[PDB]
């Protein structure tokens, strides 16, 4: 679920999902068009694609379980949808951590009109 | 809350 993803993001990065990732660049928190602005935005692009791979799942609300094996996120077995959603979120959280070094506050609340063009998954 |  979105809330679980947000807790995972905070655990991983020490930033609150809202507002650090909820309106960032062209893809973070609100997904659709444009060239991603930076690596963090690309994490969101890929995460959007990952959810897009699951048209008959409901990632905003469906809850999954996961645990930490010293640091590492391990998705626990739920329904097929839950497992796949968890893997998408895990990847994005790791991606955010891997790209914290280039995270830029200037991309928070990034205006829609600067995001133009479709980029294929 | 959030939507990506």
């Amino acid at each position: 679920s979105l809330l679980e993803f947000g807790k995972m993001i905070l655990e991983e990065t020490g930033k609150l999902a809202i507002p650090s990732y909820s309106s960032y660049g062209c893809y973070c928190g609100w997904g659709g068009k444009g060239t991603p602005k930076d690596a963090t935005d690309r994490c969101c692009f890929v995460h959007d694609c990952c959810y897009g791979n699951l048209p008959d799942c409901n990632p905003k609300s469906d809850r999954y379980k996961y645990k930490r094996v010293n640091g590492a996120i391990v998705c626990e077995k739920g329904t097929s949808c839950e497992n796949r959603i968890c893997e998408c979120d895990k990847a994005a959280a790791i991606c955010f951590r891997q790209n914290l070094n280039t995270y830029s506050k200037k991309y928070m609340l990034y205006p829609d009109f600067l995001c133009k063009g479709e980029l294929k998954c | 809350l959030v939507r990506y």
